[PDB]
């Protein structure tokens, strides 16, 4: 009640009806969490089949929207946004296929849902979970990143847009030089964006 | 100059083997039943030097004699041709059955267990995929593929994730769909199971929707994300979709043939309070058959 | 010899008694021996229903997914190779699971037995009083989460109870029920990480990427034979992970010492390629993310870095670097009201100083 | 007669190759028979899955009072 501009709507991702009335014309994201039930399927991957093909019909009737969703299964990443009829998405299955046959645990990592940002499964904290056995300090790494716990003197994850006026700096090491000497900033990396009409 | 049994020293070869396959491949039952064979090698070898060497005092036999008394001996023949005739002789043929008989009982007790934790073709072939497998579906299958003289050489891959009904094997080890159709337990949504169903090359996949299930919109996203994995798989793989509502049509477009079985439904009554009998004359239309009803 | 059905006839009766005993003897052993071979197969039918360093993976219902999720983080690393798993889960084994363990890669590092935390019995069989770590793991698949959440609840106190000396991996799934399991060396609560890599993403995109590839063990070797040049940079920056290791041991910042914070890093990353994302004083607890330029180093700190290879394991480019041979940065340095929300909904909540609305 | 495991030696061979010849067939059909009786009992293990004047009686689920 005390945060400011925090408001609740009953509906949900299935109904334009609710979408538009919560307002998606306007809305900067669509963060779309999975229903606790609808795990019951016997088949695993498949808990996940409404949740896919709610978002992918959000999707479809708003191309431009940025849906963020959580899905239960990493192999389930790749049907976020599907463009059946696309070259590159498929060519991006023998990609992971070939990266899979190495024994590479981070086969999904190429698909674009999943580096554009779109999806992450929650494996990742089991992941971490079963690392911890090793790197003790990363879950308080991963949770100060997040801000999940509040030591005093500890920085925030930020971001910052890398505009055409700050061109002149052509290099990400002369970045880290200007923020280390104006702001005391340390850059982790980089989120790049490309054009890669469809 | 001295006897030393040298020829034991096989019983510590095949310790040393199968120390060492326990690490490494070089595979799950043979490893074992290669471990069988080598305990029987080093049965017979042991037996052939005690039997030629303690009977090179009598009988003054051959290793190639005493290799074939002991090899029809093991299979416990007994032919009587050569038999030892001395007491040492006799009592380590006693002794050496007796350990044969006490040790591959339990190599065979390994294998028998072994089987019961394993418990649990040609080009062209063709995909069906579906939720839950009945006999009336796979019987309309199979007399409406294998009704056309040009697809009698291609066999039928089932893609279930639902263990094999008690009907379906009664059809299945028919000796006609024995090994035309291959039941495969898995899902689509795994590359696994469609590389062992061979997608790939696969001829078609029909995707097929579950009517039995009470909650239809979740059958109908269920086919939409096979038609999906197979898509992603298979991309050169003609897809046949069976889509239950017609609000989900439109997400498996991209399909080479899309059945709605409520659009068809519905249209067919229609018709029929418009022209009488349309589904019947659709239904006779759209069957396999040579007229000779 | 004619136990066995060998017959040599070297030595054979010649007379009526005898020839009439061996008969009556052949008969007794087939008509008495089949009894004990049938009582000792309806005994085996009945009875049908390794080294040190041992890690058990508590859960409820193991899946094929977690368990290779599990299997492919875990002997991930060379320390780990000789360690072997113990599951203990309630139920029976699945036939999936089964299909991976009888591989023989996972034939012998992979132990499962069927039981349950809250019996001792179970908890020996498991020789969890000389296990290195208990991995008790929340079922997400259960439709109930506070049931689940209190059964995680109840095997980590057992295991505390049976071997308090073992070091406990918890995950929880809410947040109200993370504070009975604050004991646990590590526990990881699922909604709140998945929560706060939401908001992240709306607030920095694709955060929930960087911090799965942070987490995730890899050599960055992915997408090196593309021909896409994004790919390759992509696969090959997603090897970065984070690193700790003592700031006078540290040959990336030991030249570095009694410099700023920002200084050492910039420098760093400028000469080696390392990001010094923050430290741990030796004399507090509490790790910091960036300290600041006002931060003096010191040779008793912890740094955490992150890198493709760990600094040990950086020998091969010491070893090229030995081979080899903008302002500066300084080595030395409705209005709302603003202020913690008032009712935090659960024990654990950090407290956040966050941006309120003044009624 | 050697097939049955009996071996009576009435008749039994007495120069090498012969021997031979028993000894490895021996272990020919002990390797290859194994085989087809596994065989057997698979195709077994899948196959476990009168007069005139008789009555049928078509129930829904039988108990052992009905019966
Ligand atoms: C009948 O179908 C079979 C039987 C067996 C078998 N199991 O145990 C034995 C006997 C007790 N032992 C022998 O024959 C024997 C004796 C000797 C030796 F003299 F020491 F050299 N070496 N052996 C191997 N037969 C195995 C497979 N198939
Ligand atoms: C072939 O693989 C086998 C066979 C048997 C076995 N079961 O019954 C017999 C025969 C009928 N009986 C005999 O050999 C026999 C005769 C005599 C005696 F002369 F009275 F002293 N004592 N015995 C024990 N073989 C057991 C295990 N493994
Ligand atoms: C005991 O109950 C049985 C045993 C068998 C059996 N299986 O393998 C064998 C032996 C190893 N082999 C032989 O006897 C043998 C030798 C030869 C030949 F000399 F080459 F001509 N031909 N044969 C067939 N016995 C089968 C059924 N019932
Ligand atoms: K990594
Ligand atoms: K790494």
């Amino acid at each position: 009640c005390c945060f400011p501009m925090v408001y609740y709507m009953e509906g949900s991702v299935d109904n334009l009806d609710s979408l538009l009335q919560c307002g998606i014309i306007y809305a900067d994201n669509l963060v779309v969490v999975d229903k606790e039930s609808t795990m019951s399927a016997e088949e695993d991957y498949m808990a996940d089949a409404k949740t896919i093909v709610n978002v992918q019909t959000m999707f479809r009737l708003f191309p431009s929207l940025s849906i963020t969703t959580e899905l239960t299964h990493p192999s389930n990443m790749r049907f976020m946004q599907f463009r059946a009829k696309d070259s590159y998405s498929l060519a991006l299955s023998k990609l992971e296929k070939r990266e899979r046959e190495n024994g590479s645990n981070l086969a999904f990592m190429f698909r674009l849902p999943f580096a554009a940002g779109r999806v992450f499964s929650i494996s990742m904290l089991d992941t971490l979970l079963y690392q911890s056995f090793v790197k003790d300090y990363m879950i308080t790494i991963t949770r100060l990143l997040l801000g999940l716990d509040t030591t005093p003197g500890s920085g925030y994850l930020c971001a910052m847009k890398i505009t055409e006026g700050d061109l002149w700096i052509r290099t990400y090491g002369r970045l880290f030089q200007k923020l280390c000497s104006s702001s005391a900033e340390i850059p982790i990396g980089i989120y790049r964006t490309e054009s890669h009409v469809f | 100059n001295l006897f030393i049994p040298v020829f034991l020293n096989c019983w510590l070869a095949k310790h040393a083997l199968e120390n060492m396959i326990n690490d490494f491949h070089r595979s799950a039952m043979f490893n074992q039943v290669l471990i069988l064979f080598c305990t029987l090698l080093c049965l017979v070898f042991t037996g052939t030097c005690g039997i030629q060497h303690l009977e090179r005092a009598g009988e003054n036999l051959s290793l190639l004699t005493s290799f074939y008394f002991c090899i029809v001996t093991f299979s416990t023949v007994g032919y009587g041709d050569v038999t030892p005739k001395i007491w040492p002789s006799q009592l380590l043929v006693v002794i050496m059955i007796c350990v044969a008989l006490v040790v591959l009982p339990l190599q065979f007790e390994e294998l028998v267990y072994l089987w019961m934790e394993r418990q649990k073709q040609t080009e062209k072939h063709v995909v069906l995929c579906v939720s839950s497998l009945k006999i009336d579906l796979l019987m309309d299958f199979l007399n409406e593929f294998y009704a056309h003289p040009r697809l009698q050489d291609y066999y039928v891959v089932i893609l279930c994730p639902t263990e094999m009904d008690v009907q379906v094997r009664r059809v299945l080890q028919i000796p006609l769909w024995s090994q035309r159709v291959i039941y495969l337990q898995g899902s689509a949504l795994k590359d696994q199971d469609l590389m062992r169903a061979k997608m790939d090359n696969g001829e078609a996949c029909f995707i097929l929707s579950s009517r039995n299930e009470v909650d239809r919109t979740a059958a109908d996203h269920q086919t939409i994300l096979r038609a999906w994995a197979v898509k992603d798989f298979a991309p050169n793989c003609p897809l046949y979709v069976q889509i239950l509502k017609p609000e989900n049509k439109f997400h498996v477009k991209f399909a080479d043939h899309v059945v709605c079985e409520e659009e068809c439904k519905y249209a067919m009554l229609a018709l029929n309070c418009i022209c009488p009998a349309t589904s019947t004359l659709i239904t006779l239309l759209v069957h396999t058959s040579r007229g000779q009803e | 010899v004619t136990f066995s059905t060998v017959g040599y006839g070297d030595v054979t009766p010649k007379i009526w008694p005898s020839q009439l005993l061996v008969v009556i003897m052949i008969c007794v052993a087939l008509v008495v021996l089949p009894l004990q071979f049938e009582e000792l197969v309806y005994l085996w039918m009945e009875r049908q229903k390794q080294t040190e360093k041992h890690v058990v993976l508590c859960v409820s219902s193991l899946k094929i997914d977690l368990l290779m999720d599990f299997l492919n983080e875990f002997y991930a690393h060379p320390r780990l190779q000789d360690y072997y798993v113990v599951i203990l889960c309630p139920t029976e084994m699945d036939v999936q699971v089964r299909r991976v363990l009888q591989i023989p890669l996972w034939s012998q590092r992979v132990i499962y037995l069927q039981g349950s935390a809250l019996k001792d019995q179970d908890l020996m069989r498991a020789k969890m009083d000389n296990g290195e770590a208990c991995f008790i793991l929340s079922s997400r698949n259960e439709v109930d989460r506070t049931a689940a959440d209190h059964q995680t609840i109840l095997r980590a106190w057992a295991v505390k109870d049976f071997a308090p000396n073992c070091p406990l991996y918890v995950q929880i799934l809410k947040p109200e029920n993370k504070f009975h399991v604050k004991f646990a060396d590590h526990v990881v609560c699922e909604e709140e990480c998945k929560y706060a890599m939401l908001a992240l993403n709306c607030i920095c995109p694709a955060t929930s990427t960087l911090i799965t590839l942070l987490v995730h063990t890899s050599r960055g070797q992915e997408g090196q034979e593309s021909p896409e040049q994004w790919q390759r940079m992509y696969g090959r920056c997603s090897g970065n992970e984070v690193y700790h290791i003592r700031m006078g041991d540290s040959k990336f910042f030991r030249e570095y010492e009694g410099k700023s914070f920002t200084y050492a890093a910039f420098h760093a990353h400028k000469k080696y390629g390392v990001c010094l994302i923050g430290l741990k004083r030796e004399d507090n607890k509490s790790i910091l993310l960036n300290p600041g330029p006002r931060h003096i180093l010191a040779a008793s700190d912890t740094c955490f870095y992150i890198n493709i290879t760990k600094e040990e394991n950086s020998a091969f480019i010491f070893k090229q670097e030995e081979k080899r041979k903008i302002a500066p940065v300084l080595e030395l340095a409705v209005e709302y009201v603003k202020g913690y929300p008032p009712n935090s909904p659960y024990i654990g909540s950090s407290p956040t100083l966050c941006h309120l609305l003044p009624v």
